[PDB]
RNA sequence: AAUU
DNA sequence: TATAATCGAGCCGGGA
DNA sequence: CTCCCGGCAAATTGT
């Protein structure tokens, strides 16, 4: 199926999205009939929370990395096999 | 917890009533002369919350040591003002009405 | 389709 | 018929006081003062009375009034919210 | 813009709009910025095309 | 580097160009009253000689440039790439050129003065078409180039 | 339900939207109780109908409901959530926001190009907050809502308060844009410069990706305040780190109009 | 100095009074100094005719009158009161039954009056009318888009005074009336205006395939009654077809001259079109009892004949300008009148039901709201009632002269395409092609041409001068477009010896098509070149050389210009810059000849030859509009001599009487280290030193002190808390001082106002108390200096009750109001322009000895980089220069008009003497040719710039005839490696200052709803960070930084307030919360009846306002 | 440009997470009042004032520095996150 | 309505 | 609280 | 086909 940008902009599985799009009426009734829930993957959804948003530094990728010296390194590394 | 979803559904009249803190039961908005808010009106704080945080209406329970009560004389919570920003109302309709977008 | 009319 | 709900006596006086001042502008050929008014309106009334009672007849004005230029700006827009701190 | 593989958690979707967008309107505003003379081909009659397509 | 009036250069082979030109241009009025060509073939041929005489007068102007003044200002700056192309020198030194009506219709008569002689008030309002019809396609353009970025936008967000 | 500053009363539209339906609902209750006609009865609720249909989306079916004396229609739930006005296109998309100023724009020969000339007083009111720190740390203040007392009146602002704030925007960065915002290098990140006078100060290198001249352009400043936006700015957003256009790949920021010519 | 003036052209006509589009029209639709038995019916007059008699006792209209204003001009600006006269109506009530006459002369409330200068004073403002161009009213043929060989007829009234009705012939043959978006077969109507088969058979037959179209036997069948009712049927379903009801509609959509009007040019257009003559402004009447044709026929008539290709039938094109039209001042005011006027007489009918039958007076019958509220509607909130444009006296000139297709019966900006915007032909002569604005209002806005008037009717006429056989007559016509077309033009500077066209072949135009012809066949010949484009086009010297985009800014640049302390005259004018200055009346001039008897600061005192001692008062630093200081300064001295129209006062940017718009200043083109770059401007401090581009500017604050539910507020210089160094320059009344310097954050006006019930929290209580000064009543509201202003104060002005001639709004006890002044001396990111559209904001402020000098020591003032040239082909500006350096050496200034100017072996003439003056000099005084002058001479040579082989002197005069000279680098003293130009340029410093526009937020006021921060500086607004925005930063992934913006730098309530605390602590900001614009958008959706639910990954809800909102 | 940020670009699989390293060990140094530094004596960042030269008090820029040495380890799911917190705690104080 |  | 009054007055694309 | 509803660049200022 093609579909211009609009329309596929409009049918995208986020209604968060698409409601801030345009039709917010269309999109908006639609949604509350069908129980609809938004899993918040993409970007508009995660900005109209205030969230931080899945790109750049809010990537899954590199958002939990760790940075720790190789005195407290160390320090922990003891600790932890000793009991 | 954290909020990793969001859902939209429709509300039944139940649910509509369960969200309101009262039945709004006159056109009425504030006071022409103290300009304080109608009872039972558009804006009234035994509905709606405190207008000034931790007072009640009359003035009977002016601080937080009462938080939860709900003066006996004006019928007003001592809580947060902000809450004027949160608890809904309602309107009980002596005839069902059709929301418009699911007709039109 | 005008409710005035419709009353009338 | 008011947004702010005024008893229906005190929605009288009003009418009345717009009545008189439309004949004192008539007949005078301007607007009228207070204490014009207040002379016209008989015993018991002053100029004070007169300001008062037109400073209760003010309607309130809506919050989404379109400010000049394009159609881009409301009145409420201008407005700081003087209770949060 | 780093002529380098590019990183995971890149905004790419973003960066493909503005890409295609920013001329479009650029040289929709540089029009004037020409001379007033005929020389036909403008991004006036392009981009009727490239919303077409 | 500066710009003064005497750095814009009138080519001699300007007058040339535009006298060859005229010659040419009565033969074709002459194929008309004969009904040799229509209207529309008339004008056609009219539009192609002043098109091809305009890119002559451009080239004369940078050859000239380019053998005889190559350190011109105008020239170092259109060919440096600090400021100006061909087309905007052609106009300060060569032609004008042919101007369009606002139907987009071409004027088959063309401005023959460049800015350092001056134009005239008839070939200045001749003009006034063009620059007026290119500022209302840039206004009311950047609108639907405005609304195409952020349809694109919203289907490539996630 | 506000009083502006001169004791009047501006009101929401949807408060007049309600008072309709309240007063078609009461009426129709006293209808019933009084046992009207099937017509009186059926006006009334074809009325009521009505009420809802403005409160929800006002004219969307039918003549769309005014204010006595005004052709506005009023303002409805629907139109507050929809359209470039809306709540969503307007609030939460975008929002106006602190710390931040704007100024005309100025060409800066001398920057650097990860620097920007910023007007001392802009900076004054953009770090504020730093600002009143850095003075308790150094004597300058006894605390900090002293210090805010003391940069509230014009004349009684000291030159040891601008060594303090030059302290404080060591090494952090701001943010420069210009509108329209067309690509991503509508806004960079430079390192400040504090400056007399009341003009930001742009890097030549960095026009181009502005759209920016000195015909009279005005340019916005942002301060992001964490370490993360911070670490964010100086890292991805530095001006001299995005030399290259995310969409050709060719040199963005490079040579033009006086430096060519020289050279 | 000596003025040279250049040009061949002989002029044989003045421009017309400029304002003359204002002052006429106001003038005419008034009437009020010609005597009532005199006056036309037109305006005012035309209004009062067409709304009575108002029928039902029966109220006549007599006559009205209208009065002498309450109060002066100056008086209203100073009370915010609205300039205008009483206007009162004698009327006659008549009893139809008794024959009672009762008359009484009724007030009607005010109507504003137009100043000398062709404005307004609405409440207090200045204030203009924009003439509003639109479609003419006529009978129209335009070709049919859908079905090519086809057309449509389009009858067109005035706006608002009837319906637009159009003839179309159907593919089915009928032909078709629309009117009110309903469609039905012509033929009906024409049953109904008495129109027979025989009549309409033997009529419109000649045209074979179209009378049958027409031909219906149906309605033939049914007299005018029943068609009459047929159609009213058709029109208004629903209402009942009452035989008077129908007449009554019908009636009044076609015969009613209330109902509807034609235009008296509407009139015009239909008899000219259709060769037919109306009896009146309505399509057809009500005449005999029964409805008689007017127009119908011959619109029906014209439009078969045009189908069929018949000789002598046209289309009409409606963008010409002869079908499009102008309606001035009077022409809209008195429409919003006609309206008023109308709602009246609703009020009058429902008066003569109620109460008493029998005892009334007009008086008691008539109110008068809503006449006033019409009026006060359309000069307060209408769309063409504009804020006066006062920034110069150009500024308001301009205003006056604008045409508008917007506003209420025109156009809408989204409603608008290409073809109106375009410069159509018929624009030659009568709207300037180049002055219209930039950006989404292109081709809507325009100006009127400096030679062009609008007639009677609308029609905006341009001169030409009559040619006879081969001679220019002195004879001018004003001609509309429609009539132009008919003769070949020739132009303006087509050579001429004597009376005599001296030319073989000349330049002309048939249909605005250009055309060469013999002197036989002039018919006429254009006035002039400035006759094609408007005065702010016609200030531009060597207009010829520019591009159209660049002389655009330039006209509209010098409508930006602030007024100088030391403005100048252009040292290169065109010749218009007397004029200018003399019809904006700024300005002061002598009345009669006569003698100066005293000069003040303050005043001139002119005795005449009358006798009579006539004394002028001179405006002194006032406030304009835009806080321009308009100020007017004394040019003759006691006892000289003036004539007639001698100049007394100099206006604000004026010198001498001609229009100073900025300064002459010494520039050089050249780059100079990147200060130059991309538009920015380089400037001398020598200009600061003495006080070039120095303006004054006044702004103005005000205060109220209200009646409260809590008391009165009080202005005072009793300050809770408030230090004597904080009050030191308040007055005893707590007003500060005249003189004062105020900066920012200072007291302009002390105020306390009552603490509300919330008093001093129990907190403040105690901290108070502690300190042993028990809480006061009142807190400090004063009114304050704000961020980034100040100056000196040199007015104040206290209004309160109860005082002599002065009642405030209620509830308001007393105003005060502050103008505080300031002394702008030019600064690094002010913009500067010239008239050629040349502009760029100051970069740099160069020390004198810095900037690059002259070898006999003149340092330059401005270096403009000549990379702002050749891209934009503006070359009057280097001609400018050109001619400005010889003029700066030989002391002269030059008139050289547009298309006729100054030429270049004129210039070069004059630049040789110049030469002399710069070269000779040295030459005596015992100085010789340079070192560096000989090596930049070799140089220069090396670039074919001189002849190789002469003297060092011939060669430095080859240089100064191409306008360049030898430059020293001031930092060097070595020279510039080449020649390089200098001269004289005319340069304005415009309205746009950074002192203006500079601004920055840490936190301030939030909105009610969204709590987002509010906009603007005047707010202390944040700046908007936008949907484009956020794609920046989510474009570069920097996600921490846009979540700032979106929750702790806006509206996220709990996050800001932690964040702020975090800062001025030492401690790093807090992570964010939930934005409140997010929870404005739950509830608005739970308003909405829909659920809005935040779930976690169980799936189970999460309560966002923590809960608050739970029972 | 900042000052070795090619080298920097150059430890990363991704350039967003060096700004995430950067951006949590600038958070440490400020909380634990530079005390846990990785630097010596003569590699603290220096500010000049109108006294002299001074530690650079800006936490971010001490950071990318300290992460150019390769003292530093940085990676995913290194130790649990509680534990990590209070072993700083006990060796640096706040 | 302006500015870019 | 009582004469009698009785029916109003901008162009464009896309989807049912 | 016809009609009916949804769209139609950004930031800023000014009365
Ligand atoms: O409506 C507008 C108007 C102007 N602008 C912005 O201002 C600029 C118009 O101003 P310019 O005419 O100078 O365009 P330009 O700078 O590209 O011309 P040259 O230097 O090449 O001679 C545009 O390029 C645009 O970014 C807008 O964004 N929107
Ligand atoms: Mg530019
Ligand atoms: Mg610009
Ligand atoms: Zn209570």
């Amino acid at each position: 199926l093609l579909m211009g940008v609009t329309k596929s902009a409009l049918s995208t599985k986020s209604w968060l999205s698409a409601a801030s799009f345009q039709n917010t009426t269309h999109v908006l009734t639609e949604a509350a009939i069908a129980g609809k829930k938004d899993e918040l993957i993409g970007l508009k959804e995660n900005v109209i929370l205030g969230r931080l948003i899945p790109a750049g530094t809010g990537s899954d990728f590199v958002r939990f990395t760790q940075v720790v010296d190789q005195k407290t390194l160390k320090a922990i590394e003891e600790a932890r096999k000793e009991a | 917890k954290e909020v990793r979803k969001v859902r939209i559904a429709l509300a039944s009249p139940e649910k509509i009533r369960s969200w309101s803190y009262g039945e709004v039961e006159k056109p009425e908005t504030i006071n022409y002369r103290t300009l304080k808010p109608e009872r039972d009106g558009l804006f009234d704080e035994r509905i709606f919350g405190p207008i000034k945080d931790y007072e009640c209406a009359c003035g009977k329970y002016k601080r937080q040591r009462f938080e939860g009560k709900v003066c006996e004389r004006c019928g007003v919570e001592v809580t947060k003002s902000i809450v004027r920003r949160y608890r809904m109302g309602h309107i009980e309709l002596a005839t069902p009405a059709a929301h418009i977008w699911f007709v039109k | 389709s005008d409710p005035v009319r419709q009353y009338l | 018929a008011r947004t702010i709900r005024i008893p229906v006596h005190m929605v009288e006086t009003i009418n009345k006081l717009s009545r008189t001042a439309r004949q004192l502008q008539q007949e005078l050929g301007r607007e009228p003062t207070y204490e014009e008014i207040a002379e016209a309106m008989g015993p018991g009334w002053d100029a004070k009375r007169v300001e008062e009672t037109l400073k209760i007849a003010q309607e309130p004005v809506s919050l989404e009034t379109p400010i000049g230029d394009e159609k881009d700006s409301f009145y409420g827009d201008f407005i700081p919210d003087e209770h949060l701190p | 813009s780093m002529a380098r593989p590019v990183s995971i958690g890149e905004a790419v979707g973003i960066v493909a709009a503005q890409s295609i967008g920013e001329p479009g309107t650029q040289l929709t505003m540089r029009t004037f910025h020409t001379g007033g003379v005929a020389g036909a081909a403008d991004i006036t009659q392009g981009l009727p095309r490239v919303i077409e397509l | 580097i500066t710009i003064g009036i005497d750095d814009a250069v009138i080519p001699e082979e300007k007058k040339q160009y535009l006298e060859e030109a005229d010659r040419k241009l009565l033969q074709i009025e002459q194929a008309y009253e004969m009904g040799f060509l229509t209207d529309r073939e008339r004008y056609d041929q009219i539009l192609q000689l002043w098109t091809e005489t305009t890119e002559k007068v451009t080239q004369a102007v940078f050859k000239n440039f380019e053998e005889n003044y190559p350190f011109n200002p105008l020239y170092v700056m259109a060919q440096s790439g600090a400021r100006g192309n061909p087309q905007q020198i052609r106009q300060l030194c060569g032609l004008r050129g042919l101007m369009q009506k606002p139907s987009g219709e071409t004027f088959e008569v063309p401005v023959r003065s460049s800015f350092r002689e001056g134009l005239t008030v008839l070939e200045y309002f001749i003009s006034s078409h063009g620059a007026r019809k290119g500022g209302a396609d840039t206004a009311l353009r950047t609108a639907d180039s405005g609304y195409l970025t952020r349809k694109l936008v919203d289907v490539t967000h996630e | 339900m506000v009083q502006v500053d001169g004791g009047r009363f501006a009101t929401s539209d949807l408060n007049d939207l309600y008072r309709r339906l309240i007063n078609r609902n009461n009426r129709l209750k006293k209808l019933l109780a009084q046992g009207a006609p099937e017509i009186i009865i059926r006006n009334e609720k074809r009325m009521l109908q009505e009420a809802v249909d403005a409160l929800l989306d006002n004219g969307r079916r039918g003549a769309p409901v005014t204010n006595p004396g005004s052709d506005r229609p009023l303002r409805s739930l629907t139109d507050i959530l929809s359209g470039k006005q809306g709540r969503f296109r307007q609030n939460l998309l975008g929002k106006r926001v602190d710390y931040s100023g704007r100024s005309v724009i100025v060409v800066g020969p001398q920057l650097k190009l990860h620097q920007c000339g910023l007007p001392k007083r802009m900076a004054l009111e953009l770090f504020k907050p730093f600002l009143l720190k850095k003075m308790e740390e150094k004597g300058i203040a006894p605390n900090v809502k002293a210090a805010r007392r003391m940069l509230e009146r014009q004349r009684d602002i000291k030159d040891e308060v601008w060594d303090a704030l030059e302290e404080v925007i060591h090494g952090k960065v701001v943010l420069l844009n210009r509108a329209p915002t067309l690509h991503r290098l509508g806004i960079q990140a430079f390192q400040p410069v504090l400056v007399e006078g009341q003009s930001i100060q742009l890097h030549p290198l960095v026009c181009e990706a502005f759209n920016a001249d000195f015909d009279g352009d005005q340019m916005a400043v942002h301060v992001p305040l964490s370490s993360f936006a911070q670490a964010e700015a100086r890292i991805q957003m530095l001006s001299a780190h995005n030399l290259l256009s995310p969409a050709s790949g060719e040199p963005l920021a490079k040579p033009s109009r006086d430096i060519i010519l020289g050279l | 100095m000596e003025i040279k003036r250049f040009g061949r052209i002989r002029e044989v006509i003045p421009l017309p009074p400029l304002t003359e589009i204002q002052v006429e029209s106001y003038r005419r639709a008034l009437q009020a100094d010609v005597p009532p038995e005199k006056r036309e019916n037109v305006g005012i007059q035309a209004a009062f005719r067409e709304t009575f008699p108002i029928e039902e006792l029966v109220l006549d209209f007599l006559e009205y009158r209208l009065g002498e204003p309450p109060f002066p001009q100056d008086e209203c600006r100073e009370k915010d009161l609205t300039y205008q006269a009483p206007l009162y109506a004698r009327l006659q009530l008549i009893h139809k039954d008794t024959g009672l006459i009762k008359e009484d002369e009724v007030f009607l409330g005010h109507i504003p009056l137009m100043t000398e200068d062709g404005s307004f004073i609405i409440n207090g403002a200045d204030r203009v009318i924009v003439s509003q161009i639109h479609r003419s009213p006529g009978v129209y043929f335009t070709p049919d888009p859908a079905r090519p060989g086809r057309y449509i007829a389009s009858i067109i009234p005035l706006p608002k005074r009837g319906p637009w009705i159009d003839l179309e012939v159907e593919p089915n043959g009928v032909v078709s009336m629309k009117v009110n978006k309903r469609k039905f077969p012509l033929v009906l109507l024409l049953r109904v205006l008495g129109y027979d088969q025989e009549t309409l058979a033997r009529e419109l037959g000649a045209y074979g395939e179209l009378v049958q179209g027409l031909m219906d036997e149906s309605v033939f069948a049914m007299r005018p009654e029943e068609a009459l009712i047929r159609l009213f049927t058709l029109l208004r379903p629903g209402d009942p077809p009452k035989r008077d009801k129908a007449v009554a509609y019908v009636y009044g959509l076609i015969a009613d001259p209330r109902r509807y009007d034609l235009g008296e040019a509407g009139r015009y257009k239909a008899e000219e079109k259709l060769g037919i003559r109306l009896s009146g402004r309505t399509l057809a009447r009500f005449e005999d009892g029964e409805f008689k044709d007017e127009v119908f026929l011959p619109t029906l008539r014209y439009l078969f004949a045009l189908t069929a290709g018949v000789p002598g039938h046209e289309v009409d094109d409606i963008d010409h300008l002869g079908n499009r039209r102008i309606r001035t001042v009077g022409e809209l005011m008195t429409d919003q009148f006609r309206v008023g006027l109308a709602r009246l007489a609703r009020g009058v009918r429902e008066r003569m039901l109620m109460g008493s039958e029998d005892s009334l007076t007009p008086a008691k019958l008539v109110n008068s709201r809503p006449l006033e509220a019409a009026i006060r509607e359309f000069f307060s909130r209408s769309q063409l009632s504009q804020f006066k444009d006062e920034t110069n006296p150009l500024s308001s000139l301009r205003h006056k002269r604008r045409i508008s297709a917007l506003g209420p019966g025109g156009l809408t900006r989204e409603r608008a395409g290409f073809d109106v915007r375009d410069v159509h032909r018929t624009h030659y002569g009568r709207i300037c092609p180049v002055e219209t604005p930039e950006g989404a209002n292109i081709g809507l806005i325009t100006s009127l041409a400096a030679y062009a008037r609008v007639d009677e009717l609308g029609f905006i006429r341009t001169p030409y001068r009559r040619v006879v056989g081969g001679v220019v007559t002195d004879e001018v016509v004003y001609m509309t477009a429609t009539e132009e077309d008919r003769y070949t033009i020739a132009q303006a500077n087509t050579p001429l010896e004597g009376n005599r066209i001296a030319a073989e072949r000349v330049v002309a135009r048939r249909k605005g098509e250009p055309v060469i012809v013999s002197p036989e066949e002039v018919e006429f010949m254009d006035v002039s070149p400035k006759q094609v484009f408007s005065v702010n086009t016609n200030l531009i010297p060597f207009l010829e050389h520019d591009d159209a985009n660049r002389a655009l800014m330039g006209s509209n640049m010098q409508t930006q210009a602030v007024p100088l302390i030391r403005a100048q005259a252009p040292v290169v004018m065109t010749g218009l810059e007397e004029r200018v200055v003399r019809d904006s009346l700024a300005a002061l001039y002598a009345e009669e000849d006569g003698e100066v008897a005293k000069v003040d600061g303050n005043r001139i005192v002119v005795r005449y030859e009358d006798g009579r001692l006539v004394e002028y008062p001179l405006r002194r630093f006032y406030r304009s509009n835009q806080g321009t200081a308009l100020d007017q300064r004394p040019r003759v001295v006691v006892g000289q001599r003036v004539r007639k129209g001698d100049l007394l006062a100099d206006g604000p940017a004026s010198e001498n009487g001609f229009l100073a718009l900025g300064q002459n200043v010494l520039v050089a083109i050249m780059p100079f280290d990147g200060y130059n770059f991309e538009d920015a401007i380089v400037i001398s401090e020598e200009l600061l030193k003495r006080d070039f581009y120095t303006s004054i500017h006044i702004e103005r604050y005000e205060i109220e002190a209200r009646d409260t539910k809590l008391g009165p507020e009080r202005i005072t210089r009793d300050i809770p808390h408030l230090s004597e160094a904080a009050l030191r320059d308040l007055d005893e009344e707590g007003v500060v001082r005249i003189g004062a310097e105020v900066k920012p954050g200072d007291i302009l006006v002390g105020r306390t106002s009552f603490k509300g019930e919330s008093e001093p929290t129990p907190e403040e209580r105690l901290l108070r108390s502690i300190f042993g000064e028990k809480a006061r009543d009142v807190k400090d509201t004063s009114l304050r200096v704000p961020p980034g202003e100040g100056g000196i104060v040199v007015r104040t002005v206290r209004l309160r009750r109860g005082d002599p001639g002065v009642e405030l709004k209620p509830g308001v006890r007393e105003v005060v109001r502050v103008y505080v002044a300031q002394k702008r001396k030019l600064q690094v990111g002010d913009k500067l322009a010239n008239r050629h559209g040349n502009k760029g904001v100051v970069a740099k402020i160069l020390p004198v000895e810095d900037m690059p000098h002259l070898p006999d020591g003149t340092p330059v003032d401005v270096i403009l980089n000549p990379l702002g040239v050749p891209s934009r082909m503006n070359l009057g500006q280097i001609l400018e220069t050109h001619l400005g350096l010889a003029g700066y050496f030989l002391g002269q200034r030059y008139i050289s008009p547009i298309f006729d100017g100054a030429k270049e072996p004129e210039i070069k003439e004059l630049l040789a003497q110049a030469f002399e003056v710069y070269f000779g000099k040295r030459k005596g005084e015992g100085f010789g040719v340079d070192k560096r002058e000989v090596e930049v001479l070799r140089r220069a040579e090396k670039l074919g710039l001189v002849t190789p082989g002469k003297t060092p002197e011939e060669q430095l005069k080859e240089l100064f005839l191409q306008g360049k000279v030898v430059l020293y680098d001031g930092r060097t003293g070595e020279p510039i490696e080449g020649p390089i130009v200098v001269g004289q340029m005319f340069i304005m410093k415009l309205y746009h200052m950074v002192e203006d526009k500079m601004h920055a937020r840490s936190t301030g006021p939030y909105s009610l709803i969204t709590q987002q921060p509010l906009g603007g500086k005047a707010q202390f607004g944040g700046q908007r960070f936008g949907e484009m925005e956020v794609w920046a930063l989510e474009a570069y992934g920097a996600a921490h930084t846009l979540q700032e913006m979106l929750t702790l730098k806006s509206d996220d309530i709990e996050g800001r307030n932690a964040a702020y605390e975090a800062i001025i602590k030492g401690e790093d900001v807090p992570e964010p919360s939930v934005p409140e614009s997010f929870r404005v958008l739950v509830k608005e959706l739970q308003a909405l009846a829909l659920d809005v639910q935040t779930l976690d990954e169980k799936d189970n809800p999460v309560d966002i306002f923590e809960g608050l909102a739970s029972k | 440009a900042e000052p070795g940020i090619d080298k920097l670009f150059g430890m990363v699989d991704s350039k967003y997470r060096l700004t995430v390293v950067v951006a949590k060990r600038a958070q440490q140094l400020l909380r634990h009042g530079f005390k846990n530094t990785v630097l010596e004596p003569e590699e603290r960042p220096k500010m000049q004032t109108l006294e002299g030269l001074f530690d650079d008090p800006n936490a971010v820029t001490w950071a990318m520095k300290e992460l150019l040495t390769g003292r530093l380890v940085f990676g995913e799911n290194l130790v649990p996150e509680d534990r990590l917190q209070k072993e700083m705690e006990r060796l640096y104080p706040v």
